């Protein structure tokens, strides 16, 4: 007995769903190309189209039903990447082919900058060791206060635990 | 002036030429055979008995005639004498002379 | 060619470029406009108005500013050592690039 | 005029252009009259020193102000990027002695 | 070059027909005339079926007139191949024969 | 200050060597794998997590800092993190550091079957068409006759192509016993369509009785055309025989389990005026391939119908051979103003 495809979707065959992508398939990509212009996308949403009529394939009523499935979806698939920021994201970044020649006069950088910026962290540890060099000239306390707010980080919380003094007191000897 | 380039590059390039010449190879009586497709056939038998056929273009011009003897490296149509053809006959110091 | 050609002013013509900056907003802040720019002296920032903008009648030597620009600095998460080494010594290096 | 000034980020070259402080291209053909001329030194020095060996154009210009003698050149950088496309493609390029 | 390199190493050896019963040699195999003359004592000595080889054959070759675009594109460098034309294929066939 | 003189000269060399690059070393040589398709966040604009620009994968972008900005300065040389693991080293082990996709499922590697002659095809000794048909997901290829018969009860040979309906069917008249059967067993039908039926076969050559039989195909032949395709087919054989010899080169690295992901400074991502960015076509390349594979991995993982991973893998496919040769492509890859994309090999 020779079924229709709407029956063969419906029994739960899986070459059903090989007949209706053979048979719709060019039709959805149409409608794709009408909404979008990136075939990478729409190739993905034909599949995800498809794939949602077999997972839906149990609220199908009409022969001519299961066309129109497809075509809705796939278009509101469509739709909501209007709306998707890593797609307008994605989007708006162009290629640098579209600029002749530009590993020649773009993509560049200065080695004096690098140099600047490590002379920069040469300097800012130079005045960290001259920091760490003046703190044992201070009071037990107040350098064991500064080592903890340096390995913990100015926890004021818990400093006034597990010093015995209250936050504002940890606060003023800080 | 500008045919000269495009001469150099054909010559450098080991290109046949456009009229590639059929030229015999061996000594012998040449006959005209059945013409195949267009294209005549030339049959040369050698002194010894050597028999070689060749195919000549009806269009193009037919140096050569029946019952004639002739040597090897002498072209039996019109056109021009290709670079392996003189590899193939008066051998490769003659060819890298004459390229 | 004569030198009295360049001394008649004969084949004297006037070339005008045009140099445009943008400020927008970005993610780590506003970039600013403005004649107090790091790290560059004095002299330098002399003949630039509140906008950071080359004044009409300057000369433009070679190097000097027409359009001074700060733009915030990538401050990375604030290390309990650069929170003290900044409230010792000072924020001397306020977060703003050339 | 250029001494040293910006370079590529990607093929560690001078720049082109006066707009971008770039240097000018030693193209084939320069090569090929290098070559002619058998200056192996200067063509050597145009390949390595003077384009792409990161570390050698630093230590050139540092012997050049010191007055030292100039460095042994290195790989070019340009050829490591052939090396990673060349893997990249799924081939295993080995550099062996 | 390369023809005169391998005519010379295959001249003088032979190639083994049968190896009879010797567990050393094996049919198709290419061996100096020594080590066949070592082999065929041993085998006389233990009193086993000898083993039958026959002279190795030259290769015969003419020569032929290259263009200059081929002669550049089949250098013994692929490094020069590839960065002259058709890279793909030249990177194609050093990878698969491993130059 | 001057710059700091790094020791390390380079270690000079006298030869380069080039061969097929096995999964392994593939893997041995990267640092992570590239898990998502993402580049740059679009509301930090930084890298992302396990994106093509990751920082734990291919390095610190800052000089001596970290990511999470913890561990800074050269104090902190070689200590990753606790936190964001990412190495505080030299950004410029951007250009050197690389990455990898384990491909859910094999793709052929398009060079050996579209740069002439047809390498995978002229090994298996079947013509380019229908090696398209086998790569393209169109037909299986039957790899083990075993004790499978035909739809009358014709024997079937090795390299038979049969539709979607044919395996069907002969799978239908199988035993039961025989689909669980053990792939060493001589009796078990093992039909493939895609890079997997290529992979085994080619791992199933003997390239040393290929080349005997081969030439004496050659030796034992009345017809000229025969015997050129027997030696144009020998010339390849050969070649991968004396391949073996310097290294191990062997034929089922032709078909690629692991895609390689090129250092990120040598596909950059600039940003340029007016706000906008500008990126390298690899990294649109990598993306699409992430995204099939993501896509064919979530697919299997819900069971979907056996079209739905056809059409799928045909895409990967196709996605992978648009990286490496894009111009090869009978339709290749274009913006949206139809201009093709560059690849590996362009
Ligand atoms: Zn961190």
């Amino acid at each position: 007995m020779l079924y229709s495809d709407f029956e063969l979707l419906k029994i739960g065959d899986t070459s059903a769903l090989d007949h209706i992508h053979a048979k719709y398939f060019r039709s959805i990509l149409w409608i794709g190309r009408q909404w979008l212009n990136d075939d990478f996308l729409i190739e993905s949403l034909v599949q995800d189209t498809f794939l949602k009529l077999w997972v839906n394939r149990d609220k199908l009523e009409s022969p001519e039903h299961i066309f129109y499935f497809l075509r809705f979806v796939m278009k509101r698939e469509c739709i909501s990447y209007y709306r998707k920021p890593k797609y307008k994201f994605h989007k708006k970044v162009n290629s640098l082919e579209d600029y002749d020649n530009y590993q020649d006069y773009m993509v560049g950088y200065d080695p004096v900058n690098d140099s600047e910026n490590l002379d920069e962290q040469e300097s800012t540890q130079k005045s960290f060791d001259h920091i760490k060099s003046i703190l044992p000239l201070l009071n037990a306390d107040k350098r064991h206060l500064i080592e903890l707010c340096l390995k913990y980080g100015f926890q004021y919380k818990a400093i006034s635990k597990v010093m015995g003094k209250g936050i504002h007191e940890t606060s003023r000897e800080i | 002036i500008t045919g000269g380039l495009p001469r150099v590059t054909e010559l450098f390039e080991a290109r046949n030429p456009s009229n590639p010449a059929v030229v015999t190879e061996i000594d012998g009586v040449v006959s005209f055979g059945k013409i195949k497709r267009g294209n005549r056939e030339i049959i040369i038998e050698s002194k010894a008995g050597e028999v070689k056929k060749y195919l000549v273009k009806l269009s193009n011009q037919i140096l050569v005639q029946e019952n004639d003897y002739v040597r090897a490296g002498m072209a039996l149509s019109d056109g021009s004498i290709t670079p392996e053809d003189i590899l193939a006959i008066k051998g490769p110091s003659a060819v890298q002379q004459y390229l | 060619i004569s030198e009295k050609v360049v001394r008649e002013d004969i084949f004297t013509s006037v070339h005008i470029d045009e140099y445009a900056l943008e400020v927008r907003d970005t993610k780590l802040g506003a970039e600013e406009l403005t004649n107090d720019i790091p790290n560059v002296s004095e002299e330098a920032t002399r003949d630039l108005d509140e906008y950071g903008m080359i004044r009409i009648g300057a000369e433009v030597k070679p190097g000097d500013i027409l359009i001074g620009k700060i733009t915030p600095k990538g401050e990375s998460d604030p290390t309990p050592e650069e929170k003290l080494l900044r409230a010792i010594f000072g924020d001397k290096a306020g977060d703003v690039k050339d | 005029a250029r001494s040293i000034g910006p370079y590529s980020l990607i093929t560690q070259q001078p720049l082109g252009g006066k707009a971008q402080f770039g240097g000018q291209r030693f193209g084939e053909m320069e090569v090929w009259a290098l070559e002619a001329y058998g200056a192996s030194a200067t063509l050597r020095e145009i390949l390595t020193v003077k384009s792409d060996d990161v570390i050698g154009r630093a230590k050139t210009y540092e012997s050049i102000v010191k007055g030292e003698t100039m460095p042994e050149p290195g790989l070019p950088e340009s050829f490591n990027v052939l090396m990673h496309e060349l893997k990249g493609l799924g081939l295993d390029i080995r550099l062996e002695e | 070059d390369d023809f005169i390199n391998e005519n010379d190493e295959i001249f003088g050896k032979k190639v083994v027909e049968d190896a009879g019963d010797s567990e050393r040699l094996k049919p198709g195999q290419i061996v100096t005339a020594r080590q066949l003359r070592d082999e065929n004592s041993i085998l006389r000595r233990e009193d086993k079926t000898l083993v039958t080889a026959r002279d190795a054959v030259a290769a015969t070759a003419t020569p032929i007139l290259q263009g200059i675009t081929r002669a550049s594109l089949q250098t013994k460098s692929f490094i020069s191949a590839a960065s002259f034309q058709e890279t793909t294929k030249v990177l194609n066939e050093a990878a698969v024969n491993g130059k | 200050m001057a710059r700091i003189k790094d020791n390390n000269a380079p270690k000079r060399f006298n030869k380069i060597s080039i061969g097929l690059a096995s999964p392994e070393s593939i893997l041995a040589e990267s640092r992570g794998e590239v898990l998502k398709p993402e580049t740059i966040n679009y509301r930090t604009h930084k890298p992302e997590r396990d994106g093509l620009f990751c920082e734990r994968i291919f390095g610190p972008v800052k000089d001596y800092e970290c990511a999470c900005g913890k561990y800074k300065r050269i104090r902190y040389r070689g200590i990753v993190c606790d936190r964001c693991g990412v190495e505080v080293t030299e950004k410029k082990v951007r250009r050197d550091r690389v990455g990898h996709i384990n491909l859910v499922v094999p793709v052929a590697h398009i060079w050996y079957f579209r740069s002439l002659p047809n390498k995978i095809g002229y090994l298996l000794g079947l013509p380019s068409k229908k090696l398209d048909m086998i790569i393209y997901y169109e037909r299986y290829v039957v790899i083990q006759p075993g004790i499978a018969k035909g739809p009358e009860g014709e024997e079937i040979h090795k390299l038979d192509f049969l539709t979607e309906e044919e395996y069907l069917n002969i799978l239908e008249s199988l035993p039961s016993e025989n689909q669980y059967l053990e792939e060493n067993d001589p009796n078990k039908f093992i039909a493939k369509m895609g890079a997997e039926c290529l992979i085994d076969l080619l791992a199933r050559i003997d390239l040393e009785q290929l080349s005997y039989e081969l030439r004496h195909k050659a030796n034992t032949e009345t017809s000229k055309q025969r015997k050129t395709e027997a030696l144009k087919r020998l010339q390849v054989v050969e070649a991968l025989r004396e391949s073996q010899d310097n290294r191990e080169n062997n034929p089922e690295w032709m078909i690629m389990k692991v895609i390689p992901v090129i250092p990120p400074e040598l596909r950059p991502l600039v940003p340029l005026d007016g706000g906008r960015f500008a990126t390298s076509d690899l990294n649109d390349l990598y993306r699409r391939v992430i995204i099939r594979n993501n896509r064919l991995k979530r697919l299997m993982e819900i069971k979907a119908p056996e079209v739905i991973l056809r059409n799928e893998k045909r895409m990967l496919q196709e996605a992978v051979d648009s990286l490496f040769d894009n111009t090869r492509k009978a339709s290749a890859v274009k913006t949206e103003s139809n201009r093709p994309l560059k690849s590996l090999s362009d």
